[PDB]
Order: C-alpha cells, then structure tokens, then sequence
C-alpha cells in the first residue's frame, strides 16, 4: 500500500510508530532543474519551435 | 523442378561469361529508372558556356 | 504605418484592373491593355509576364 | 552514436579519386583512433584496398574486449540485482557501444532484445530511432522502411510531436537519398519550423538541402511562398551564397546567372552522399524548369533571343533543348531553318494517359509475375 498524501503533520500519531511506514520518502518542490527537466517532458509533447529556452521560463 | 530448371539451364548454356557472372554473384535498385546515359555535361557545358560565351566574348 | 501600406493596395488594385481588361478578350493587342489602364506598356507586360507566370 | 561524419568521410575517401591524401582521409583515420573502431578497419580496408600497422588494429581490438568485457560484466551483477530499467539501459549501452564499435548485427540484436525489455516509449522508439540511424550509416535501405514503421506505429499512438519532427527530418533526408524528392520537400521544408535533431547535420546544411529539394519540387507561386519568403531562411540564406542566388536568380526572372550557380551548387552535390549520383538527376532537372519557365509567356520566340539570354551559343541551346522535347517533358518545339521556337501547350489527358499507362503496366507486370509463382 503506497499511502501518499501530504504535510506529514496531518496523518494521525498511530500510523507513525517508527515501524510501520517502512520508506517514508519525501517530494520536494519542482526547482528550475526538475522544472526545466519536467518542462522539458511536457513541451515535448506539443510542436514546439526552435529559439526556445526553456530555462529561462522556470 | 529445381533440378529439372537446372537441367534446362545447362542445354540453354554453360556458359562462359553466365559462368563469370555467376562468380561475380548485391547492391539495391533505389526507385525507378531510366535514361541514365553519359555524365559529365552540364559543367562541360558551364566550362563550355564559359568557353561558347568566353569564345562569345571572342565574339 | 498606413501609408507604406498603399503599396500593398496599389498592388491589388493593379491586379485587378488588368485581370478586368483581359476579362473578355483574345489577342487583345497589348497596346489597349496600357491606354485603357493608363500606363506604360512596357511595365504592363512586365507584369503580365508575371501574372502568366 | 554513431556519428554520421564517418560515413559521410567515407563517402568523400570513395570519390571519383581524387586522392586525396587530404584533410578526408586522415580525418576518418584520426577518429577511428578515438573510436578504437574495428569492423571498419578490415572493412574499410577491403573497401579502399590501403591497410597497414597490423598493430593498430590489435590495440583497437584489445580495448573493445576490455569495455565490452566490462559492460557484459556490469550485466551480470544487474541480473543479480535487477533493476528492471536498469539492465534495458545497461544493454543500451551495450548495443551502443556496438555504435561506437559500429558493427551493425551486434547493437542491432542488443538493441531488439532491449525492446522485449524498454517498457517505456523513449526507449522503444527512440532506441529505435538510432537503430535506423545505423541504417543511414550503412546506406542500407528496407533496414530502414522497416523500422519507420515500427517508430511510426509508437508515435501514431501517443507520443508528441517533439520526435515527430526529428522523425520527419530522417525520413525526409531519406526521400532525398533516393530520386524522391517530391516527398523530402513538404517533409524538409516543413522540419525548418523545428529541428532539434543536429544529431545528423547542422542547420545550415540542412537549410541548403530544404531549400535545394524546395526549389527543385516546388511550384513557382508555392516557392515565393514557402521558401523565397521563409522567415527561417531570410536569416540563413543570409548565411550562404550558392544556392540561395541561384533560387533567387530563378525567382525573379535573371536566368544567365541562374545557370552558372546551378553548376557552382552541382559541383557541390557530387562531393555529399545523401545524392551521390543523383547530381546528374538534379540539374537535368534544373536545366528544364528554367527552359520551361521562360517559354511559358511565349507563343513564338527566337533562338538567339534565348541563347543570348542565358549567354551561351545557340547550336549548344538547340542542342540541348533537344534533349527534352521528344520526351515531352517540354512543350516546346523548334523550327531550326528560321532559328525560331514555338510552343505547343499540352492537354491535361495527354498528361494522365501517358502516366496512367506507365502506372499500370507497372501493376501488371509485377500482378503477372507474382501470379505464375503462386499458381504453381
């Protein structure tokens, strides 16, 4: 079971017991990197020209 | 009925160049074709162009 | 803005006009085609040439 | 990758000769050294006929068995510790590595096998992608027509439109590496809005053969539309001075100079490979059109009036005239005792039936063969 909600504070105490999330892994936000590197995947989607940085959008 | 080709082919020939080819025995085909012909023209002919008007401007 | 734009009026204009004296016609000699349109022959069939071409 | 440059060089080495013993040749040489390339050597070697240095081709060899050593090596401990994306890529770079070995068999089946893996879709186009790019290495053909289907199929489904263009842009330089340049036309000078894939050319390169192909396959009021007027093209065909004033010298009706570029640029087709000896078909070609276009406004013209004009001789423009008109790919026809040319139009009919005819037999031929083998 993948439970992924989010701000950890809100989910309850008895689902923390140390053992018991066995990976608590956390997302962080999208910087310019994994913006321009997500920026990238969904602009490839559509026909985008040439002379288009992407970088500085993000 | 291969064999009997075969058998066929040898009456027809041999032969001496089919021989030779056979040896030789690639390459594709592209797309159509027709009339290839000589080469070497259209500059021959600017060279020329040049020399029939150079030759013009002789004239 | 506008202005350099006539040119592009003119332009259509020209077109025009000739496509409208040539309308109804065969071997119309060249000659009425620049009196009726008022202009030089030789621009004329300068553009006739690219009209038909 | 593998890089094209090596073919194209190769290419250049097979010339004519020319020889060329030049910047060429050790250029190819200079990168199979960074490419402790192989199959080459003996390859090109048996090709050329120039080996030497049995050292050389030992050391290259030995180096390919310590990377290919290792990479089948890094396999193996995946295998243990799969990672299912993980040992796709570490096969991808094994094939790969058969790019930079460049032998064709060995990356292609690596590359296959990694589809029954790839999952995802840059792996399984993409991928690919670069298995026909070995095709356009090799010159091969179906290798190709083959494959972009399969890439086809994988973008007619989803994917963007991104790698539809590269895609185009392979295709299209395709379509120029055979006589059809019709299709290469709308394909290439469509691939000027984008092209990311540099991984073949350049861009300007590119731009000469869109506009080339372009002014070959285009019509007159579609070529002052596309091309003589390309906000793409304004800014580079700025940056040549071939090609464009030649397309210009067509254009706007300054025929004379038109030729001479038309040489100039011909003489620069016979040195790529994407023509080869289609340099003999383009300017044939070329050398119609123009005939064409400057009858077209006449009903009657005289010899001299052309030859003057294009500045050359008449028996040398009789001559060649003479070349298109019986073949009607020309409407022309001449009178020589007046030295005077008229024009026959053609009928749209005359045009069909002649194709339609050509068309069919074509059908029928191949229907006929065919049959005979099946009916037994």
């Amino acid at each position: 079971v993948i439970m992924a909600t989010n701000r950890i504070d809100i989910l309850d105490s008895a689902l923390l017991r140390p053992g018991r999330i066995d990976r608590k892994i956390e997302f962080p936000p999208p910087n310019e990197e994994a913006r321009l590197d997500i920026l990238k995947i969904h602009s490839r989607k559509m026909n985008l020209t040439r002379g288009i940085n992407l970088r500085k959008i993000a | 009925e291969k064999k009997q080709p075969v058998d066929l082919g040898l009456l027809e020939e041999d032969d001496e160049f089919e021989e030779f080819p056979a040896e030789d025995w690639d390459a594709h085909v592209w797309e159509d074709n027709w009339d290839d012909d000589n080469v070497e023209d259209d500059f021959s002919n600017q060279l020329r162009a040049e020399l029939e008007k150079h030759g013009y401007k002789m004239e | 803005i506008i202005s350099t734009h006539l040119a592009k009026l003119y332009d259509n204009l020209l077109e025009q006009n000739l496509i409208r004296v040539i309308e109804p016609f065969s071997r119309v000699q060249i000659e009425h085609i620049s009196s009726l349109i008022k202009l030089s022959k030789a621009d004329v069939e300068r553009k006739l040439s690219q009209m038909i071409l | 990758n593998p890089d094209l440059r090596i073919a194209q060089l190769r290419f250049l080495l097979s010339l004519p000769e020319h020889r060329g013993d030049a910047a060429v040749r050790d250029e190819l040489m200079a990168a199979v050294r960074d490419n402790n390339m192989a199959p080459y050597y003996e390859a090109l070697c048996k090709s050329l006929d120039w080996q030497i240095d049995v050292d050389l081709l030992n050391k290259m060899k030995k180096a390919n068995e310590d990377e290919l050593k290792r990479l089948d090596e890094e396999l193996e401990d995946a295998e243990k510790n799969l990672g299912e994306s993980e040992i796709r890529d570490a096969m991808m770079a094994k094939a790969e590595y058969l790019c930079r070995i460049g032998d064709k068999e060995g990356a292609l089946t690596a590359f296959r096998k990694t589809y029954d893996k790839t999952v995802a879709l840059g792996h399984r186009l993409d991928i690919v992608f670069y298995l026909l790019r070995i095709g356009l290495f090799y010159m091969d053909n179906d290798l190709i027509t083959r494959n972009t289907e399969k890439a086809k199929s994988l973008i007619e489904e989803g994917g963007d439109w991104d790698r539809r263009n590269r895609l185009k842009v392979y295709q299209g330089l395709y379509c120029v590496a055979i006589r059809d340049f019709k299709q290469a036309a709308e394909l290439f000078l469509d691939t000027v809005s984008t092209f990311t894939s540099y991984e073949l050319m350049d861009y300007k390169t590119f731009v000469t053969y869109t506009v080339y192909v372009s002014m070959i396959a285009l019509e007159r009021p579609d070529l002052r539309e596309k091309v003589i007027k390309g906000a793409e093209i304004l800014e580079v065909l700025h940056s040549l001075p071939a090609v464009r004033q030649y397309l210009f010298s067509l254009y706007e009706c300054r025929y004379s100079v038109f030729f001479q570029s038309l040489a100039v640029v011909e003489q620069e087709m016979k040195k790529d490979w994407l023509f080869a000896p289609h340099y003999r078909y383009y300017v044939r070609e070329m050398r119609i059109h123009a005939y064409s276009q400057l009858l077209e406004s006449y009903r009657s013209l005289t010899l001299g009036y052309m030859a003057e004009a294009f500045g050359v001789g008449v028996e040398f423009i009789d001559q060649e005239l003479s070349r298109f008109i019986a073949a009607g790919r020309l409407h022309c026809k001449i009178d020589k005792v007046n030295e005077i040319v008229e024009t026959n139009r053609p009928d749209s009919k005359n045009w069909q039936y002649q194709e339609t005819i050509k068309k069919g037999d074509l059908l029928l031929n191949r229907v006929q063969k065919l049959s005979r083998v099946i009916n037994m």
